């Protein structure tokens, strides 16, 4: 039988920082640096800069050169990761209990004391090379990335890997700035699992305390419309058709999710049909080949992207585009049936209980949470939100997307795929 | 000058390789003895012995 | 001020005067033996720098092929010879030393 | 199932693989 | 204040009870909102013959696919309408089928579960319909060169032996496996003392236990008469494999020598040589300061874009060694720094680069069973190969036993002057000659 489990502890410090602990008995400890510093805040001239910022936490610092760094950590056998969306950077850490101090001082070495010489910074450029070329060969990155570029005129516009033509131009003054003005603490939140509150308190008021002087409001997210075809000829067409939809926090969200999982969002079963996916059994009634369909919901803190994406043979990229198209129509306009909702929920409830299951996606809803709320709500709260959406709702976020202007990215071998203005 | 081989590892690693360079010792002892039929070790040796 | 100081001062005065290298024009970092340490030390350095210290390296090379020597107006003087591959060489010397304290463990 | 639902994440180690 | 060792006792003990036919259950209180629970089945294809090659990898692709009780895809919705995932898989020894699902769902899981390992009927539309979607598959399938080359490399090592055998079969088996087969490896296999009702999570064994005497105790385990399959030894070989194919950009190779099994001790001192040994990608962002000589070398002279060290335990026998992915002008650098670590470790294994091994297996042990789906695999396999789960605390013992004289001596015992088994794949021309690999597992020096 275990101990009775502790609950979560929450604090924000004046000057805007936000420390969150977790006292559990786990022989590992798990410590989060979480920073407002994504893709976003970059603009025409310095693009690509949080990419090689991404790529260079071992380089040397004030305190530690990279080779202790890597030798220090590698010796306790701990691991550091840094993991960047669109909005956040989070510098992730991992180790046993005993060795938590050791690794929580190349922690902020790496986050608020980095040298950036020109040489290591010169030597490093290459790599952002190799590391987009890994990231492209799946399509639906490509795809997602001009769904966004198409969907944006600015901010989340920007993509989260390095144009091209950057490669070997950025510089370490940029990457200076991009530290010095993003790298503040009113813009961070220090999470942790497996240690105790005292000692995050000490360490945030010794040493998060020179990281003053907010400043960049950058600039709000406004939605555009259009179309991006990239013509390839693949052997399959991957394209995506989305429109704005919501605001993470709002309740509309909430509506938006239950759309996503009475579309359908993945599958459930090995080998299985998708049976209660209303958007597979419409396209397959009148489409024989094989393909794949799936409802696409992606929430920002200003904005949001609602939609689906559809893979398919080229000649069939159509019929599969508009059977998808017609199907929620059909939801739209008021044909939806109270079982189906609660199935939603259902599936819902279910993924969000197990998306949180394991230590790593804790660490990262806890950092979201204290970074776009500034609170810890628990789990039972959010599923009596999720319960507290009713049908109409949903009825009125399908016609929100039905309504609204679209924005559509595709790839493949584009000669019998339609625009916009053909749907 | 050579103040760099002074450690744990340096003297883990004579540890592990003075039998080795033992035995190459006692190879190239019985080698030459056995080259040069040096009679004052051979007399010793018993079957040998009789050689001379 | 210091007497020691003074005579040493002196005595460094003299012999740098007697080196001679400076009637080639050279500075003194130009003439340092290059081994891996001062390579690397002279790869890190920037453009501008790295260029200078090629064309004077260059001019000495040209002035020893026809036994010459430049104008005494053109001479290094010893006061304004400031070194510029120290930090290079003592960042390069610190980073191979800690390699080996961590090799000696 | 390939294709996506969700908006794209970047990670980078020090002794782990990247992935997307 | 807490250490790691009293971190390690506060883990709860995995309760374990037999019913009356002798199937085992097992599980994992925790105070998690969702729990898995599954069922793990001593069958594979190392049981199987020449003849119905391929039979269990069928039933796998028929098990989701209808009952008598819930025809067609009556089942998916059950499961998809409760928000549970259904999953399974099948590897040469071991095959597994589990949910996941909220606690409260706890009762409905189990019975489908009861439900698939019993009450199968095998559509002959659906097998005709499956075998097609199987011969795709093997077309897919032979895209993967690591898939291939892992295939090549059992294909050689226990060349004449079940474990030759891969999991998918050969084609022509799949085309005239008929449904006499697939019911007869059923009736012959799904026997109750080789399954394993494994679970973990937020439940409690008393009504894990309750439901199991409801829904399993009509499972058949009275054996035919004196029939029960013996895994007989497999005879390894020292031997080699070449596929030259030089339309491919990139060569594959992968090098193993014989292990001993799961139940032999010397596997954790292994475990700790391997992970001196590591792994590399090209995205790793240490590069030149890793400490791993060969991942430091590899880096700086960009001699491979990728390899790792693997261990792959079987009854009595295994397959211990390494795998890579290089230019076709670099196999022979590759070879040699990867062989000279071999021999470095089994003649002058030094302290701090062991210390280096036993944290890092710490640190894997301990954040690999960190979830309810891992830690239900873990019971369930641990009750198949070792008959019993094995605590944390017995782990981090037995890693502290080990000191660098116990990995020269087991590295000794295992690599040095014994024959591997190689397998290449693509534009191998530049792959050293087998008289030469042999060569390299010893030392003149030495």
């Amino acid at each position: 039988v275990p101990p009775h489990p502790q609950d979560l502890e929450f604090t924000r410090l004046p000057n805007g920082l936000v420390i969150a602990s977790l006292e559990n008995y786990a022989p590992a400890s798990r410590i989060g640096l979480f920073i407002k510093a994504g893709s976003r805040y970059e603009n025409s001239n310095n693009l690509g800069t949080s990419h090689l910022l991404r790529l260079a936490s071992s380089l040397t610092t004030k305190g530690a050169s990279s080779f202790k760094i890597t030798r220090g950590i590698e010796a306790v056998g701990g691991k550091l990761s840094v993991t960047s969306t669109r909005e956040n950077m989070a510098y992730t850490v991992e180790c046993l209990r005993d060795d938590v101090d050791i690794l929580m001082e190349f922690l902020l070495n790496v986050t608020t004391a980095p040298e950036f010489r020109r040489w290591e910074v010169a030597a490093l450029q290459p790599q952002l090379r190799i590391d987009k070329a890994v990231a492209l060969q799946n399509p639906q990155a490509h795809v997602i990335e001009n769904l966004h570029a198409a969907a944006y005129r600015n901010a989340l516009a920007n993509s989260l890997y390095c144009p091209d033509y950057r490669i070997g131009k950025v510089t370490p003054v940029e990457l200076h700035d991009y530290v010095q003005n993003h790298f503040t603490s009113a813009r961070m939140a220090l999470i942790g699992l497996g240690v105790s509150h005292p000692v995050l308190k000490q360490v945030a008021e010794q040493f998060l305390n020179i990281r003053g002087g907010l400043g960049l409001s950058g600039a709000k997210a406004k939605y555009h419309g259009g179309e991006i075809r990239e013509q390839n000829g693949d052997s399959l067409v991957h394209a995506a058709l989305v429109a704005e939809s919501a605001a993470i926090g709002s309740a509309e969200a909430n509506a938006f999710s239950v759309l996503q999982h009475v579309l359908g969002a993945g599958p459930h079963v090995k080998r299985g049909s998708n049976a209660t996916s209303s958007l597979y059994q419409a396209v397959a009634k009148g489409v024989h080949q094989p393909f794949d369909v799936s409802a696409f919901n992606a929430s920002y803190s200003d904005s949001g992207l609602f939609g689906f994406y559809t893979i398919s043979q080229a000649a069939s990229a159509g019929d599969v585009i508009k059977a998808a198209y017609n199907q929620v129509k059909t939801i739209a306009q008021g044909n939806l049936s109270n079982p189906d909702v609660q199935a939603a929920k259902n599936k819902l409830k279910a993924g969000y209980l197990m998306s949180v299951e394991s230590s790593e996606g804790f660490l990262d809803e806890v950092g979201s949470q204290a970074l776009a709320a500034g609170s810890y709500t628990p789990p039972s709260t959010v599923l009596q939100q999720i319960d507290a959406v009713a049908d109409a709702d949903v009825i009125n976020a399908a016609k929100k997307f039905v309504s609204g202007r679209k924005s559509m990215a595709a790839s493949g071998n584009l000669g019998h795929t339609p625009f916009i203005d053909e749907l | 000058m050579l103040t760099r081989f002074l450690g744990p590892r340096y003297r883990q690693l004579a540890r592990n390789w003075v039998p080795t360079a033992s035995l190459w010792g006692a190879v190239g002892a019985v080698g030459l003895v056995w080259a040069t039929d040096w009679r004052l070790i051979l007399d010793w040796v018993p079957y040998i012995n009789g050689k001379f | 001020v210091s007497a020691s100081s003074r005579w040493l001062e002196g005595i460094r005065k003299w012999y740098y005067n007697a080196a001679g290298f400076n009637k080639l024009g050279l500075m003194r970092d130009d003439t340092i033996h290059e081994n891996d340490d001062v390579k690397e030390a002279i790869r890190r350095l920037p453009e501008n720098l790295y260029n200078d210290r090629v064309f004077r390296i260059k001019r000495a090379l040209d002035l020893s092929m026809r036994q010459q020597i430049l104008p005494k107006e053109q001479w290094t003087k010893y006061e304004e010879d400031k070194s510029y591959l120290e930090p290079y060489l003592k960042e390069v010397i610190r980073e191979r030393k800690e390699r080996e304290e961590w090799a000696k463990k | 199932g390939q294709a996506a639902g969700r908006p794209l994440v970047a990670s980078v180690s020090l002794n782990v693989p990247a992935s997307v | 204040t807490a250490t790691y060792a009293q971190a390690l006792q506060s883990v709860p003990e995995t309760q374990v009870s037999q019913l009356d036919n002798g199937l085992r259950v097992a599980s994992e209180q925790s105070s998690q909102p969702t729990c898995t629970v599954g069922v793990w089945i001593d069958a594979g294809s190392r049981y199987e013959s020449e003849k119905n090659n391929g039979a269990g990898y069928f039933v796998e692709h028929l098990a989701f696919k209808g009952t008598k009780n819930r025809p067609g895809n009556a089942l998916e919705k059950e499961v998809e309408s409760m928000g549970a995932h259904l999953n399974a898989y099948s590897t040469r020894e071991h095959t597994a089928y589990y949910i996941k699902a909220l606690s409260k769902d706890l009762p409905k899981a189990v019975e489908l579960l009861a439900d698939i390992v019993q009450n199968c009927s095998l559509e002959d539309s659906q097998i005709e319909k499956e075998r097609d979607v199987i011969l795709q598959e093997l077309q897919e399938n032979d895209t993967s060169m690591r898939d291939v080359v892992f295939n090549y490399l059992h294909a050689t090592a226990f060349q004449g032996t079940p474990l030759a055998q891969s999991v998918e079969g050969p084609s022509e088996n799949v085309r005239k496996l008929s449904r006499a087969d697939l019911t007869e490896y059923l009736s012959r296999h799904y026997k109750a003392p080789r399954m394993v009702l494994a679970a973990a999570g937020g439940l409690e064994h008393r009504q894990l236990l309750d439901l199991a005497q409801k829904h399993f105790s009509g499972l058949s385990g009275t054996y035919d008469e004196d029939a029960v399959p013996t895994l007989s030894p497999c005879r390894f070989t020292g031997s080699q494999i070449c596929h030259r194919e030089d339309g491919l950009p990139l060569a594959h190779v992968a090098i193993a020598v014989e292990g001993p099994g799961w139940a032999h001790p010397d596997n954790v001192a292994l475990q700790v040589a391997n992970a001196i040994i590591g792994h590399y990608d090209c995205t790793y962002g240490g590069g030149a300061h890793l400490s791993s000589p060969l991942a430091s070398i590899a880096a700086t002279n960009k001699l491979c874009q990728s390899f790792q060290t693997f261990n792959i335990c079987y009854a009595d026998t295994g397959l211990l060694g390494a795998h890579f992915v290089c230019d076709h002008m670099s196999i022979d650098d590759m070879m040699f720094v990867l062989q000279g670590q071999w021999m470095r470790l089994c003649t002058s294994a030094t302290e701090s680069e062991v210390l280096r091994g036993k944290n890092l297996l710490r640190n894997a042990l301990v954040s690999h069973l960190d979830g309810t789906t891992p830690v239900c695999e873990d019971i369930g396999r641990s009750l198949l190969t070792y008959g019993r789960r094995i605590p944390l605390a017995e782990w981090e013992s037995r890693i502290a036993e080990v000191d660098a004289r116990v990995v020269r001596e087991v590295c000794s015992k295992y690599f040095y002057d014994q024959c591997p088994a190689v397998a290449g794949f693509g534009p191998i021309e530049q792959l050293p000659d087998y008289n030469r690999i042999r060569s390299g597992m010893f030392w003149l020096r030495f």
